[PDB]
RNA sequence: UGUGGUGGCGAUAGCGAGAAGGAUACACCUGUUCCCAUGCCGAACACAGAAGUUAAGCUUCUUAGCGCCGAUUGUAGUGAAGGGUUUCCCUUUGUGAGAGUAGGACGUCGCCACGC
RNA sequence: GGCGGUCGCCUCCUAAAAGGUAACGGAGGCGCCCAAAGGUUCCCUCAGAAUGGUUGGAAAUCAUUCGAAGAGUGUAAAGGCAGAAGGGAGCUUGACUGCGAGACCUACAAGUCGAGCAGGGACGAAAGUCGGGCUUAGUGAUCCGGUGGUUCCGCAUGGAAGGGCCAUCGCUCAACGGAUAAAAGCUACCCUGGGGAUAACAGGCUUAUCUCCCCCAAGAGUCCACAUCGACGGGGAGGUUUG
RNA sequence: GAUGGAGGUAGAGCACUGUUUGGACUAGUUCAGAUAAACUCCGAAUGCCAUUCAUUUAUAUCCGGGAGUCAGACUGCGAGUGAUAAGAUCCGUAGUCGAAAGGGAAACAGCCCAGACCACCAGCUAAGGUCCCAAAAUAUAUGUUAAGUGGAAAAGGAUGUGGGGUUGCACAGACAACUAUCGAGUGACCCUGCGCCGAAAAUGUACCGGGGCUAAACAUAUUACCGAAGCUGUGGACUACACCAUUA
């Protein structure tokens, strides 16, 4: 599980995703991408589950870029406790993802291994996805 | 020059500046009319009320 | 069972007369902390940074060089 | 015209690289007797000067590497008016960025003094 | 409801680009300090880094070159400040008396800023600046009592006793717009008036949790993912469980 | 409406402070990529303050007599608490209800249309509708769906069907089938309209209001009609103000 070292604030607000990605919508470092087409929260455990599945399938390695980091914490109260007093205790970490964001990148491996690995990563996740390659600019090798 | 302005909708359910605009023109009940000069101020009132009103350049 | 729960009274800071308004001597123009705005022709600063007229005239908010603002009062 | 001084204007006026110059003026430079000075030091500030020099400041001129001033049209948002599930999304009408760019730019306006 | 916490005042976020704005919402401070850390006149410019140098080390103290602020500002945070509000030196007590046109805030009572006039001054050659401190917390009506002043009154008259007016002192009255100078518990042994304005079963809404059903598939299964079981993860139905 | 202004939200940005991924490097700085409620080099729409301004309109201020209210509710929109649950709770902003009858939504405080002085066996429309219950089109042109989808529900699955694209292999003979010929086409990809499975609860069909529907469903256009206590027509009452000749 990824965790931020040293937060400045222990609790915070949650909202208000209102989808459209602000940042990385193109492949930057690899050859193949996994782009989210819905907007949702994505947690520590979902990322690690997807990463383990993606790497296990690629015997002889290759490389993998995780491009999504959980910055924002949770809180929650307990069963049997009435409404009222201040926020609960923090339990978890998440990152909000909006539609358009590329989330993983793979390279050093032909199509079918990369496509199978990105297929296995998506069943571990709560979003709809596409698979994209680097298309066309002044230079794309 | 002039414009005939007829009131086709009701003012129940609308906000207060739209009510007061209908009043500033002098429109009372549904289907009552009014005639005004063509200005940049009267056209602004007509543009605030356009969804309630019919206008004919006369 | 929380240890928060306290605040101070709001202070009603801001602009107290408008650009282009005529004003009599001594009337407040702007309440602030520190000089967000500066005093100009015929305007004074108080002890806690409030800006006031010294003379009757019109109020004009202007630009002080590259990154600062000024208030002046100009008699007719 | 050239130089000294003293002013307005958002650095489009700035920074760095490079050249040149002493006519008067500006400077560096030379000294501590006397006005004044160092929490030590005539370094500074203060004064008396006029051997020496354009090396440094200063002035003029070249340069768009760094800053600065930046449109247009496209998007993101959002006044009004409407539609689907209402977490969110869409269609008309009006407004319209921040980025990213085409371009600008190595100042401009004025008073006094002296010299040509 | 009890137990726990809180009760006045200051700064930020919430707060939807004027002002204002709730919650047992998210974070911190105050109940002072300074005779200079106040006034005024002159002068000054920071934190670091790199290079060398004996003790001396990463880092005490010296020298040079880069350095718009990455420092400092009595104390919390925000807004300000390098024409300093930051830092040194000389002289001083304006941390003055009587006031006050006009504004701000505001239910009231209170709170805040203020050019200018008069008396008498400090610093400076002048112009001038000075009615505490970069700004905003550091406080408590009235009644009653104490101390000092007074060209006020004084129950037939002259005094006195006593009172008034001006200046100041006595509050964790902290439940901080302050009930009285003075105040804790039990009732299953209980009584009256109200309330579904409010707690318990049943209903209703919700589905975290619970029971059930699934998607992907690493693996186990001698070999073989799917005879049987299904790690890390993902998606639903139901309204019997705890809420 | 025009003109000036104060202010840091929605964006989006990484100069400053937190949080963060890759690469080069070295002291023994760099190239890229993200992120924020208490970050900001930047920065709207709208709201707010003004004006010897303009055009329409009728209020505003000051003194005095008499009150009532200090339990609100739901529905857009934008925030916090909650699990971005509740017909939950607490604020901001607009409407209806409260204190509002009438039409639509089967029945329905708060949703959509619209504000009842009274009489009529007259007319035109709104929202919503036009096969029968039940007023008005068994309308017109061109398509889609076969599932009673329409008329509750997801991840995922599939030679269901419509439309638009990109291509591999084909009469110097293709894919399939037959041993050891055949005489037209045959595979693989993308976006997209509408459908299918996934789909189990307790008195009796049992979310189409019912009958029933293959259009009486859905999409795009077009014209008629129905439809309210809304508006109009004819007459009456009461009030105000202008007209008018006293007569009001």
């Amino acid at each position: 599980m990824l965790v931020p070292k040293r937060v400045k604030h222990r609790r915070e607000f949650r909202g208000k995703m209102r989808g459209e990605a602000k940042g990385g919508k193109e492949v930057a470092f690899g050859e193949w991408g996994l782009q989210a087409t819905e907007s949702h929260w994505i947690t520590n455990r979902q990322i690690e589950a997807a990463r383990i599945a993606m790497t296990r399938y690629m015997k002889r390695g290759g490389k993998v870029w995780i491009k999504i980091f959980p910055h924002k914490s949770y809180t929650s109260k307990a069963i049997g406790v009435r409404m009222g007093k201040g926020k609960g205790a923090p339990e978890g970490w998440v990152s909000p993802v909006k539609r358009g964001k590329i989330m993983f990148e793979i390279a050093g491996v032909p199509e079918e291994v990369a496509r199978e690995a990105l297929r296995l990563a998506s069943h571990k996740l709560p979003v709809k996805t596409k698979i994209v390659k680097r298309e066309e600019m002044g230079g794309e090798s | 020059a002039e414009l005939k302005i007829t009131l086709k909708r009701s003012v129940i359910g609308r906000p207060q500046n739209q009510r007061a605009t209908v009043k500033a023109l002098g429109l009372g009940k549904v289907n009552s009319t009014v005639t005004k000069p063509a200005n940049e101020a009267i056209k602004g009132m007509v543009n605030t009320i356009s969804h309630l009103v019919d206008v004919e350049e006369v | 069972s929380t240890s928060n729960g306290r605040d101070s009274e709001s202070k009603r800071l801001g602009a107290k007369s408008a650009d282009g308004q005529t004003v009599t001597g001594g009337s407040i123009l702007y309440r602030q902390r520190g000089t967000k705005i500066y005093p100009g022709v015929n305007v004074g600063i108080g002890g806690d940074d409030t800006l006031f007229a010294k003379v009757d005239g019109v109020v004009r908010f202007e630009r002080k060089g590259r990154d600062k603002k000024q208030v002046s009062v100009y008699p007719v």
